[PDB]
RNA sequence: AAAUCCAGGUACGGGUGAAGACACCCGUUAGGCGCAACGGGACGGAAAGACCCCGUGAAGCUUUACUGUAGCUUAAUAUUG
RNA sequence: UUGUGGUAGACGAGCGUUGUAUUGGAGUUGAAGUCAAAGCGUGAGCAUUGGUGGAUCCAAUACAAGUGAGAAUGCCGGCA
RNA sequence: AGGGGUGAAAUUCCAAUCGAAAUCCGUGAUAGCUGGUUCUCGUCGAAAUAGCUUUAAGGCUAGCGUGAGAUCACAAAUAAG
RNA sequence: GUGUAGUGGCGAGCGAAAGCGGAACAGGCCAAACUUAUCAUUAGAUAGGGGUUGUAGGGCUUGCAAUGUGGACUUGAAAACGAUAGAAGAAGCUGUUGGAAAGCAGCGCGCAAAAGGGUGAUAGCCCCGUAUUUGAAAUUGUUUUCAUACCUAGCGAGAUCCCUGAGUAGCUCGGAAAACGUUAUUUUGAGUGAAUCUGCCCAGACCAUUGGGUAAGCCUAAAUACUAAUUAGUGACCGAUAGCGAAACAGUACCGUGAGGGAAAGGUGAAAAGAACCCAGAGAUGGGAGUGAAAUAGAUUCUGAAACCAUAUGCCUACAACGUGUCAGAGCACAUUAAUGUGUGAUGGCGUGCGUUUUGAAGUAUGAGCCGGCGAGUUAUGAUAGCAAGCGUUAGUUAACCAGGAGAUGGGGAGCUGUAGCGAAAGCGAGUUUUAAAAGAGCGUUUGUUUGUUAUUAUAGACCCGAAACGGGUUGAGCUAGUC
């Protein structure tokens, strides 16, 4: 590229200095306003204020927990409307892994779901099917092995 | 540029401040492009070819 | 940032934005509020666009 | 890299007193104050480049009175024999030069009277 | 030496003006520069008003303001039969 | 063709500084710093010659900022 | 010998300073309160209002500015009816 | 993991433990039974052997198999690589400008040595060094080898036998550490106080089942934190108001009784070749002379700006109401970055500074005496939005760490964002929540990630400077007050 002369496209934006004179505007104000308390130094007082006033969040009640201190169980989720995209029969851990959809360092159950028609027969064994996710992909001619 | 690192050649050039011998992995953009001149040596190419 | 502690138990993220929320003034007394107010303040909305943007970069 | 700039400001300085020269007493010693002076002879400047033609309309104006009372006739009777019959336009710095060429504008003066 | 000082070549009357003008508008007077005086003015100098008010300022003090506490006092308990 | 006053402020386009990396170049036949002059640009600014001074400096493209000074009863130094 | 001392008691004295010494440290204490904040040109360009606020010299939202984008016609202004 | 679970006048805020990916890797030793010896053997004590624990182990009786591997380990001997001084260490002349050549030009040469410094101006070949090769009488470091102590050694059968850390664990009342603001867990001031392998403790009250682990004894290198010190080196670090306060005889001068506070300041020249000698003057000194390329380099010692002070060429000024200029305008004197030139300005018209804060300032509001220098929107880590780039529809992308010249980069898929959402939640699923309702309503029925840059913002002092104060530690009764 020519060290001796080399150019971007376009990345150079004007930087705005704030105390460098009113011909660039922001003069001795560098934008801070007018003798506020914005304009004193450590200004923008805490994000969630309203000036005394009880502010927006303390208003309304609280959201509850039921199941309190508990993270919920995670799943691993197979969408019928994408799979298709992934050319693959016989899924199955043994296989996701080597497509690199899941991790082999991973002991999570798998599930399966969506309303999408499917064409060519696929075979899964996993641990939750949706009704008609199951429907749809049995009318396929394809099978599913439900693995407790 | 090379790929086994010489010692007859390294030995030398060293006092020419021009040149310079680097291997085939120790090359950048920057002491690539600032050469305006290079000499790649034979079977490199093979390898530039596979890492592309 | 360190999430603002009395904003993320008030405020649950909807996706693509609007932020939502319970109804106030329906804690603390009963007969004060007619049965309409009563089965009105109990569904939830989310927040106005004036505080929107306030309550966002606070989550 | 600290910077002190040492170059800049004092040719800035010096282009600013520069700019101000035969002033009285400090002014064009002290930049402080020259920089001021310069302001208010500009302004002053920039004023008077409008009143220099504001001004010099109204000579035009009393060197030709001055000469038409000496015909017979005013300036604002004059006009009229211009605009409303015998039509020129003839500029009043012309008609007011004339004069200091004389037996033309008379020329002027009588060509009106018809 | 000293505090002081935006640059000055620094008149008076009526009026105007941020509301009492050396500089403005209209008039009147006034050769340039000293020295000794005397203090009317330059809202003259020194002192970010000590009075008054504001600050969700400070300190000191007071009490049947609030919350605590040193101390004093009473009980249970170990030393204790 | 419509316009082109402007404080707070919003956006865009630029000048200058010191250093770094690439090319190019100048310099005891006198560089930089300094002064002077009746030079040139819309503006930040940029030249030309002469005196002094005696050893580094300039141009093009990017990058990096301890980068631009009239005011803070500012500090320091000098002189009214 | 200092949230201490001393006081024939005045808020006296404690190294020219005392309603609580001097010096160092936490310390670049905090300040909704003053003052300061530095190069250029071009385009556009307000508000001093409403509600709430231990709020009134402050703050949040709305109102008014500006940049990007959309709506061109059913939207918005201008006359007549 | 993650700003997650949680904790919080549920306010300000605070913030894990698992799990995963990495750096490093070593586990041993006593008490106790049992037994030997010695203690007025009342041992209830001392010194030996034995044993050091969870798929419970050890002791007791009776056997089998072993002579080893290993040390967080003793002595010497040997080897190796260093550390503390050094030695060798290539290559050039001429000409010109010049005071001086090393500049520049012409013709050559060396290179495992074109790092640096000096040499009268910028030297690969003038010198010291450099790359490279070598060098230890003496002290000392590290590792390896040999022998050498000390420690260290497996597997069976029997049998209600014994031992397994007591003012201990728990429990009560007060506190605290753990992310918890007293809560399972840990800790303790007062009190109280067990069990012994069918045991005891634990799996955020508590009980049962299941499972995990065996407290009330001790020690242990590596990854880790730091750099006043030594050696080498580096810098898009400072260059004499900067950089440590201190480039120099700096914690000095100076102030304070004392704790303590605490500055300023450099450069002749190439080498003194520091100005013999003459004049003036008492002398300092100045003018000559001399050295010197330069004496307007002369010790005041590189460069020398402005404020300020003097002197002079040209023009103007002593009837003049002046924010001092400006637009016109003679006269006068000159000749330039050749330009409808410059210098001055009798005279005419007009004309109440600069920043601040204000509804409104020439202001009888406020700040600056002038000049010069220093002096205020930064950085770390995040989030948001804009612009552009890379890769893209089972996408994108690394972190720590390792290797790489304190480089780009390669390895590292641990994670993160997106791919399906709704619901407080279990759950369901292109649906889901509410509901008797599949009605109705709310949310959804697809647009990405990693960067660079800009702007804004959060925690950090977070544009600058300015308090009276607050809390802790020290120095002060030499003045003054009281007392002896
Ligand atoms: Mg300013
Ligand atoms: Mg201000
Ligand atoms: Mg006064």
């Amino acid at each position: 590229l020519n060290q001796l002369k080399s150019v971007p496209k376009a990345r150079n934006h004007k930087t705005k200095t704030l105390g460098r004179g009113h011909g660039s505007g922001l003069g001795k104000t560098s934008g801070r306003g007018q003798k506020g308390q914005k304009a004193r130094k450590s200004g923008l007082t805490r994000p969630g204020f309203e000036g005394g006033q009880t502010p927006l969040y303390r208003r309304l009640p609280k959201f509850g927990n039921a199941r309190k201190g508990f993270l919920k169980q995670e799943w691993v989720v197979l969408n019928l409307n994408k799979i298709a995209k992934l050319k693959l029969d016989k899924i199955n851990r043994a296989s996701l892994i080597e497509k690199q959809v899941i991790s082999a360092k991973s002991q999570l159950p798998i599930k399966l779901i969506g309303h999408t028609k499917l064409e060519k027969p696929l075979h899964f064994e996993v641990h939750k099917v949706s009704k008609q996710a199951l429907k749809a992909v049995e009318n396929a001619n394809g099978s599913v092995k439900l693995l407790e | 540029v090379v790929n086994t690192l010489n010692t007859n050649l390294e030995q030398s050039t060293s006092n020419i401040k021009n040149v310079q011998v680097k291997h085939l992995d120790k090359v950048s953009v920057r002491d690539l492009m600032l050469a305006n001149a290079l000499l790649v040596e034979k079977e490199v190419l093979k390898a530039l070819e596979g890492k592309f | 940032m360190k999430v603002k502690s009395a904003a993320k138990k008030r405020f649950k993220l909807t996706k693509s934005g609007q932020i939502k929320r319970k109804h106030a003034y329906t804690s603390h007394l009963a007969p004060h509020k007619t049965t309409k107010q009563k089965r009105h303040l109990r569904k939830q909305g989310t927040v106005s666009a004036s505080d929107f943007k306030r309550i966002g970069n606070l989550i | 890299m600290r910077i002190k700039g040492g170059k800049q400001t004092r040719v800035r300085r010096k282009k600013w007193l520069k700019q101000a020269s035969g002033s009285f007493g400090t002014r064009h010693a002290s930049y402080k104050v020259a920089k001021q002076t310069v302001i208010q002879a500009a302004k002053y400047a920039y004023r008077d480049r409008r009143n220099k033609k504001r001004d010099f309309r109204s000579l035009w104006i009393l060197r030709l009175n001055a000469a038409l009372r000496e015909q017979g006739m005013t300036y604002s009777v004059f006009i009229n024999l211009l605009k409303k019959h015998n039509i020129e336009i003839n500029r009043k710095v012309l008609s007011e030069l004339a004069i200091k060429e004389p037996s033309k504008f008379n020329l002027i003066v009588q060509k009106v009277k018809s």
